[PDB]
């Protein structure tokens, strides 16, 4: 399947504290509104996916599967 | 002041001669803080070689 | 404060002396501008206590004895409407705000009680309606016109002064120019300080690492770049300041002329 | 992280994975201890320019010194909004200023000493206003005032190549 | 120090030239400041790179100098325009502009030459010896008002 | 010197003084008029 990724995936890149300020950084991010592959945990089992440069893995589950 | 103006006679006025900067009084050991080493008392105090 | 860097900076000459001279020139110029604009009157004229001038209501511009800063209400509105190291220091001005407000109050008292006279010599007191009648003649209207509409004229004037404050408060960008001056200076310094982080081609921006992870012979050529780059950045900054200072001086001369001609007298120059 | 300065107890909340603090323009403002994890503020130790006040070689050798961006509590002595001034005594009297120090303070030779004082903006003249009184001049005086203006500068020519490399 | 301005102009130019000539002694990183020596005690391949520094440094010095001169020339021209206006308006006529041709009511003005500028002798009329009087805006006679 | 000169001015001081004398004579004998025409 497919689904656009909304404003998600941002992370603290430099572990440096800054207060009430705007900062511009060039790094590997997840572009907003980009589609992301969707998979299900029912049965088969899971294909290998290449690691181009970095992966954003989200999971919604309630059984520690 | 004479040295800056390069003149034996300085006229009435105010002149910026130089700058001062308080010097550091101490050095603070430059360190993070450790915690542990590796196996040496298990290679030299070994029971059987 | 790196010894080796001062030792290498000695090879460029007297550049820093030269620029320092330029900046001191700018500073003294700023003080002279304020002097020229405001310090035109010689004596601090005080306003009489019984503030009745034939219906005209100057409460909005005369200094407020209530507030401690003693600024008129319009002046207070102005103060609230506009708002806002590595060897960089912003010297304070010579005339404090208080003294400037005092000069302005002097000019107001002079013009209210003496007309233009106080600008040509000894201040001569004159009743305010007659002063305005004089000015009416100045624009070619017979003075009887003023005596017959004194009440009405006074009302129009009071209402206009009242709408001024509301206009300044409601106008979103009335103070664009002063705000712009402040912002330009702040931004200039910001870029100057931020540019210390650039490497300019050197292997690193902090000198300590440069001198640590490298032998002295190669550290020399790695420090040349930092020196020249920071020097050039500073040089551009100084030039920008010279140009802006010339512009502001032109404006200040214009202000001084306006003071003299419009405040201390009556001008026939159109518009 | 290497630097110099005075360390002070901080009041800002570093996030637990953070090691640095920065103000605008990358100035490292704070740091947490690698041992006790306490936040510390960094302030560069005081520095500044020094200026000399002199009444003229030909009047006297006395001199007063002004440390501009500093307070002497960490250097006669006097404190001003412009910095702390040493060598001149502050007097309550106000005069017409000749050596401008700043923030309304000036200095001059007393006569035998260097005195700092607040400027005087002139004498007070309370003109007598009234709704029916007029002051008219009965005599006059014609004066002459001189105004000077520069008109031109020296015309200069430079030979590029010669100046460059002879 | 009545002629501070003209003297100031002269000093500025002199000082600018002085610093420009003085800057030839700086080495800018080259092993020496004089060109002849460099061309004497070094082979052409290395003397070349030793000569680039001197060139670039002297070129910057000269560049700054010319820029400074441009700014000052603009400054002086502004002043000269003002002077011409004063000539025209105060000398060749009588001006009602307040406090333009000297402090007081202007009568006339005389020009005098100076080494690099002009000296205007403004002649002004100044009142004195004032006196109190009581006044009224109009007179009523026969029931009708008279004004002066 | 080293290539730095100081070209001379076009109007000598003498001629400037003459101009000044002309203006003085004009204003002394004719007032405003000499600036507007004859
Ligand atoms: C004609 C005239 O001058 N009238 C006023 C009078 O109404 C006022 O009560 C007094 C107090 O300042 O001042 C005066
Ligand atoms: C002389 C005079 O009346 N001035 C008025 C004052 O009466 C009024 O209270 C104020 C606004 O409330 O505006 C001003
Ligand atoms: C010994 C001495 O300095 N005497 C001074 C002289 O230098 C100065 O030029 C003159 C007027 O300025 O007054 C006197
Ligand atoms: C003039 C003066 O004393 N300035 C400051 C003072 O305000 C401050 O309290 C003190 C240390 O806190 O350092 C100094
Ligand atoms: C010795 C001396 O003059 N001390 C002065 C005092 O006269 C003045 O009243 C005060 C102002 O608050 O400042 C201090
Ligand atoms: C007729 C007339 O003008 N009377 C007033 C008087 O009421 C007032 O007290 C004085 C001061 O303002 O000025 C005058
Ligand atoms: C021209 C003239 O003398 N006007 C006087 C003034 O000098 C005096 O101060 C005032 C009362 O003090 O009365 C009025």
């Amino acid at each position: 399947a497919y689904t656009n990724s909304f404003t998600r995936g941002v992370y603290y890149p430099d572990k440096v504290f800054r207060s009430s300020v705007l900062h511009s950084t060039q790094d590997l991010f997840l572009p907003f509104f980009s589609n992301v592959t969707w998979f299900h945990a029912i049965h088969v089992d899971n294909p290998v996916l290449p690691f181009n440069d970095g992966v954003y893995f989200a999971s919604t589950e309630k059984s520690n599967i | 002041t004479k040295c800056t103006l390069k003149s034996f006679t300085v006229e009435k006025g105010i002149y910026q001669t130089s700058n001062f900067r308080v010097q550091p009084t101490e050095s603070i050991v430059r360190f993070p803080n450790i915690t542990n080493l590796c196996p040496f008392d298990e290679v030299f105090n070994a029971t059987r070689f | 404060d790196s010894t080796e860097c001062s030792n290498l900076l000695l090879q460029y000459g007297s550049f820093c002396t030269q620029l320092k001279r330029a900046l001191t020139g700018i500073a003294v110029e700023q003080d002279k501008n304020t002097q020229e604009v405001f310090a035109q009157v010689k004596q601090i004229y005080k306003t009489p206590p019984i503030k009745y001038f034939g219906g005209f209501n100057f409460s909005q511009i005369l200094p407020d004895p209530s507030k401690p800063s003693k600024r008129s209400p319009i002046e207070d509105l102005l103060f609230n409407k506009v708002t806002l190291f590595n060897g960089l220091t912003v010297l304070p001005p010579l005339l404090t705000d208080e003294m400037i407000a005092q000069y302005t109050s002097a000019l107001l008292a002079g013009t209210i009680t003496s007309g233009w006279t106080f600008g040509a010599g000894p201040a001569l007191q004159i009743p305010f309606p007659m002063q305005m009648a004089y000015r009416f003649n100045g624009i070619g209207v017979t003075q009887n016109v003023l005596y017959e509409n004194q009440k009405l004229i006074a009302n129009q004037f009071n209402s206009a002064i009242g709408k001024i404050q509301d206009s300044l408060s409601s106008t979103p960008s009335a103070l664009g120019k002063l705000q712009d001056v402040v912002n330009h200076n702040a931004q200039a310094l910001n870029t100057l300080v931020k540019q210390l982080s650039s490497k300019f081609g050197a292997i690193s921006s902090v000198l300590n690492d440069i001198l640590s992870r490298l032998d002295p012979p190669e550290a020399e050529v790695q420090i040349d770049r930092l020196i020249t780059g920071r020097l050039q950045s500073l040089q551009t900054y100084v030039t920008q300041q010279l140009i802006r200072a010339a512009e502001i001086r032109a404006s200040a001369n214009l202000a001084a002329t306006k003071m003299s001609e419009c405040v201390l007298g009556q001008s026939k120059r159109v518009d | 992280l290497t630097g110099t300065g005075v360390l002070t107890e901080s009041n800002k909340k570093f996030l637990p994975f953070q090691q640095f603090g920065r103000d605008i323009a990358d100035t490292t403002d704070a740091v947490r201890d690698p041992q006790t994890l306490e936040i510390l503020d960094i302030t560069p130790c005081s520095f500044g320019g020094v200026s000399v006040i002199t009444p003229g070689t030909n009047t006297s050798n006395q001199v007063a010194v002004l440390y501009q961006g500093v307070n002497c509590t960490e250097v006669n002595v006097f404190q001003t909004r412009a910095g702390c001034l040493i060598g001149a005594e502050y007097v309550n009297s106000s005069y017409e200023c000749d050596i401008p120090i700043g923030a309304g303070i000036c200095a001059s030779y007393q006569t035998q000493s260097i005195i700092a004082y607040t400027m005087s903006l002139g004498a007070e003249n309370s003109v007598a206003y009234s709704n029916n009184s007029i002051a008219i001049p009965t005599n006059f005086t014609i004066s002459v005032t001189t105004e000077i203006l520069p008109v031109s500068m020296t015309k200069t020519s430079v030979d590029c190549t010669m100046y460059i490399c002879g | 120090s009545a002629l501070g301005k003209l003297q100031d102009v002269v000093n500025h130019n002199a000082q600018a030239l002085n610093t420009l000539v003085k800057q030839l002694s700086s080495k800018f990183g080259a092993i020496s400041s004089v060109l002849n020596d460099i061309l004497s005690r070094l082979d052409p391949p290395e003397a070349e790179v030793q000569i680039d520094r001197l060139i670039t440094g002297r070129l910057q010095s000269l560049q700054t100098y010319v820029t400074q001169q441009l700014i000052r020339a603009a400054e002086i021209r502004a002043s000269a325009n003002l002077a011409a206006t004063k000539m025209s308006e105060c000398v060749l006529g009588q001006s009602k502009r307040v406090d333009f041709c000297g402090k007081g009511y202007h009568l006339m003005s005389f020009p005098q030459s100076a080494p690099h500028g002009v000296v205007f002798l403004h002649v002004t009329y100044v009142p004195a010896q004032e006196k109190n009087f009581t006044t009224a805006p109009a007179i009523c006679h026969d029931g009708k008002a008279h004004f002066p």
